[PDB]
């Protein structure tokens, strides 16, 4: 009526457990080899005698007269890096200045080009991720920039995280303090005329916390031109003003120590040519600015909760509309589950008291190369850093229909959103508990 | 509607195996992309023709 | 005429 | 009933269907103001120079 | 009896799984486009052949002879900012002084007006949120205040967080220490004669931790006049008293460095014209004061746990009393769930040892502009800051009735309390598992 | 129909609870003795009279006419060390230099050999674990190295955690800063010509966060030869260059204080003979380098989520294909569960500001013995340390079939992946609740 | 007669 028979052993009734597990010493040796914990074979047999493979011949038979089903809970555990190549978090296109030249007697010829910089897999934490990006902009300048004109003064594109506009005085037209108040509010990206960044093929966008208000329109390009209204205002010549006590004030600090120009639009304007995203969003025209088509969001280092799909092709019936095949990247799905990664949050009031000390701690100002320029400076570390953290996930799918004849060797397969094994799985295993559902 | 890139001369179309009972036949023309508003939505941002 | 691009002073 | 009798597809072409339906049941050459029923045409002498 | 048929595939029995998911490469391209993860279409088909849309023609049929239902668990994930425009946490009305004038020979003409200040989306943490508010009060004074008389001495409205009354001596009538003990206890709002704040259209109220004891009476206005009994007492002239060793004592420090007046009611009284909410609550008349109609509550940065409602118009039967429609903002609801945001709490004994160091860390005293005035000073950072944090929510709704004919394309829709898509959704997807419930 | 009888007590119906517990005062005395919390006996009787053993005679009888089953939830609690012998985290083979000699007139004879170093069980935290490893490399040199030639200058194999390549200048061919920027990015292992490490029999590999892209091919050996492309570049002679202001630059610091050679390949090259894994991975040929067959992963101190299997040989029916035996290491399994260990993550910006202070805190530079050599130096402590932490696990297995005659003494057994009791169990106990499933 | 509203001294 509801048996469960196996080769030659006492028949069992009503229910039991078949175990899908990678570890088994025997099968690892033989079976999987060129496989990994995301696409492997395993014997469900569990009987000490019998050579695996020869096991493959045997079968667990759930009484034929009834349609069976089984509860499938699984234990999935990864250890995927915040920033890696497979997830698309190690690359990102941006347009920078390539050459600054003296041409055809009087012309200033500026040549800009798009280029894709890559990051060294792993390096978690958001802030640091920013830094690694800024550094990659530089590392490039080091291989092309300088040796083709282009000064530091005109480095296009830099990810910062502050509100260049806190000091700002509605009359002066300047950041009175003479310094862009060094506190971190949200990541944003700053651009110089003519350049900009593109994330079309990168989840890092999600790390900065900047998304399109219309996601499905593939094409994340944020040009200098887009950051309308909201160019970082200029600094008051704190020195002049004070010593001068008319009043100098109108004097908008044009350079800095080591004399770098703050590219001011004209000898008059209080504004600089440096455009900030964060500004355009909440300080620019809400109806036509950038706030119109992009959204200011919480960072999230994981870069985006993605899901993984399970499949047990040789043991569960194929769900409603999937068709059975043998193409690993199209197997039927039997369970979906978010990919095991969380955002742990911490507190480091030590940030920026630490950037200050961190710089001495790290024997180099590698990230802060321009410790004077109020722009190109090293963005403030925000209190509350986030870090992707891997965690085992004791998930639980529902009862799923089973085949009344379970093969000795079952194939287990965890796929990702785009349907492809996921290299970062360290442990995957599931427990199935069959039971009756109705009869034929 | 199947796209014909500028200067393209060959247009191959494929229909995955399906049922053909009651099929009546084919009818066809050729249109200019510029003169064909996109109907897969309430509004076509790229439609600049009247 | 070589920029090491590094503030050695400090 | 609260059930919608209307069931459409992006795949269907209502406007054109109506254009063709009209031609089959009458003289598209005649104008009818009520429905803005005035077919698009061109001068034969312009399309083909004689 | 209980089949589940699809186009032309083997019939399935008893149960299975239909998946509602946004990601699918095909549909994103075609279908949704002008949509977002809170109002999108998706094909439930899952069959590799067939052009989406043409998929739309097909249907999953749950045996007609029985009434089906399906378990609906979903995975929702957002990333909405502590402070943003859509949730109503970036604005807040307050009444400040606009002009101080010398008029009609002997009159002192004070003109006050209401004005709505806005904040720059994002900027989490409660303390900092306070600061951003105080700053907005200022930023306004900078554009209107000064250039119309009104000194700093008479800046109306400032959010602080301390107990101006710890030093207080029941005899002296003064805060003996000569300083308002710089420790943070709870946010409160201080007012000058004639001004005050209004939150009628803002959840920030909930951030300060001040609520009406009768919520539903739309209208949160807290006037200076309301903060009866409980005006910040004055400071002992620590210098005079000591040097003087009658005893000066009665001397209530009238100004401070940079000479700002502490607006004392009269040449006699030990009390200042500055009224504090926090005082009125626990130091004023309990029967008629403010404690009578407002409640002192725990902060909470999220500003208020709000819920979101799901709807699968084309797949579930319409719950008891909802009527079926096509108006996105009235679809039937099938599941309610709190909007994925938590209050992570941290410890920063570094607070106020940090405000002290934070000020040097941040190259500007932007928030502390009046580092002398014991009132207008920068509120102490409280130990234990809170920060809204986004978290994926693996929720689980119950079994819901299904239509016996499931369309190829289903429409998914997450709405909010007021019934409107929620821009801050990054991932939404659900799994439905149909099963029999009874027969016709 | 569905009784539950016991010796001579009123019959019970429908369900109840049998308790499997180690603690019992009586049985501990008699029964188990030479056993432990992972393989013990216990009386299910629970009746105050009756000598255990004599209890063993009695039996709980679940009505014979029906097939019973029981829900089995358990409470498991361990306290296993991050690094211990049983889990294979206290050993690890590496190949180091044994002797440096002056031979047969002009030959420099270098003799290398493999050797297995062990660690002192316990010592959690990842960073520190690294240190303990590096120290073991040394401790060996102290017993063989020096007293056979081999200088410190040529110590093969050292686990570090930084990106020897941040300073690097694409033209100079040197790390301009004159110092390998002291910040921690990911663990990696550095090798000198001729040597290398092997983890074939160790989970520490998983601690470093370096795994094979093809796990099942038993054999983790990472030779110097493998770390192709990606030898730690050399340091700029910061002193020479500066004082010299042609420009010295080309000068790649050959030694350091206490004069140790940085083994530079030749009097010309800017590269040193020191090869770094981390470099080869993201800085070397992606198609043939090491990134081809190894994967950069998140650390994880637990060394690898392993599972444990339960078994109640004398109380549950033997699951589908297991056969009943009496060999403790083959009992049938009735429930699988991950071994109770998590990775708690912390923040210590105090790292490297602490290594700096930690060295004075610890009255010895035991781990930093070579505080000058930019290589052999003590790796930077990474912000965000991990620590294996034991946690009680209130797990829940499903209903499992029962024998209709439950013996007075049941045998409980928790096994591990390889099937062997696990010494680290402090508390194990389960609750079974039988109930009917069908009849005979 | 312009208040920068900022304590430049400290």
């Amino acid at each position: 009526r509801n048996s469960i028979r196996y080769s030659e052993l006492a028949p069992l009734f009503d229910t039991t457990r078949v175990y899908l597990v990678d570890n088994k010493s025997t099968d690892v040796a033989s079976l999987n080899y060129q496989n990994d914990h995301s696409n492997f074979l395993t014997t469900v047999i569990q009987n000490n005698d019998y050579s695996p493979g020869e096991a493959s011949t045997q079968t667990i038979n759930l009484d034929d007269r009834s349609h069976w089903g089984g509860d499938l809970k699984t234990i999935l555990h990864t250890n995927m890096p915040n920033v890696n190549e497979f997830m698309f978090t190690n690359k990102f296109k941006a347009r920078v200045m390539v050459s600054r030249s003296l041409t055809k007697d009087k012309q200033v010829e500026l040549k800009y080009e798009w280029v894709e910089f890559t990051l060294p897999e792993g390096n978690y934490s958001e802030t640091m991720t920013i830094d690694l990006m800024n550094n990659a902009i530089v590392e490039h300048y080091l291989k092309v920039g300088r040796q083709n004109g282009v000064l530091e003064s005109d480095i296009g594109v830099k990810f910062d995280t502050r509100n260049f506009r806190l000091g700002f005085d509605p009359v002066t037209g300047l950041v009175m303090p003479g310094v862009y108040t060094n506190e971190a509010f949200h990541p944003d990206i700053i651009l110089l005329p003519g350049c900009g960044v593109d994330f079309t093929h990168s989840r890092l966008s999600n790390l900065l916390g900047i998304r399109k208000r219309q996601p499905f329109q593939e094409g994340f390009r944020i040009t200098y031109d887009d950051l309308e209204g909201g160019n970082i205002p200029a600094l008051l010549d704190v020195d002049a003003y004070q010593a001068s006590l008319k009043k100098p004030v109108i004097k908008p600090l044009t350079e800095d120590s080591k004399k770098r120009s703050y590219n001011l639009i004209s000898n008059d304007s209080t504004f600089t040519q440096y455009r900030s995203w964060y500004l355009a969003y909440n300080y620019g025209d809400p109806q036509t600015g950038i706030r119109s088509w992009t959204l200011l969001c919480t960072p999230d280092v994981t870069c985006g909760s993605e899901q993984v799909y399970w499949s047990l092709p040789d043991m569960m019936q194929d769900p409603v509309t999937f068709r059975s095949t043998s193409q690993i990247s199209n197997f039927p799905v039997v369970g979906a589950e978010l990919l095991p990664v969380h955002s742990k949050s911490f507190y480091n009031d030590q940030a920026v008291y630490s950037q200050l000390i961190r710089q001495f701690t790290s024997l180099t100002h590698v990230f802060n190369r321009f410790p004077e320029n109020q722009i190109l400076a090293r963005p403030p570390a925000p209190t509350i850093t986030t870090v992707s953290e891997n965690v085992p996930a004791l998930t639980d799918h529902g009862t799923l229909p089973l085949r009344n004849s379970i093969g000795g060797v079952q194939r287990v397969t965890i796929t990702d959103a785009r349907r492809r094994t996921c290299p970062y799985v360290y442990k995957a295993l599931g427990i199935v508990s069959p039971r009756v559902l109705s009869s034929r | 509607l199947y796209p014909i890139p500028a200067n393209a001369t060959n247009v191959p179309i494929s229909i995955p195996s399906r049922n053909w009972a009651a099929f009546r036949g084919w009818a066809f023309t050729r249109l200019k992309t510029k003169e064909t508003p996109s109907l897969g939505s309430g509004y076509d941002p790229y439609y600049t023709y009247s | 005429t070589f920029n090491p691009v590094y503030p050695y002073d400090t | 009933s609260q059930l919608n009798a209307v069931v459409d597809l992006q795949d269907r072409n209502t406007e054109l269907s109506y254009q063709l339906l009209l031609d089959s049941i009458g003289d598209r050459t005649r104008y009818f103001s009520m429905w803005n029923q005035a077919v698009d045409s061109y001068d034969p002498d312009v399309r083909i120079i004689e």
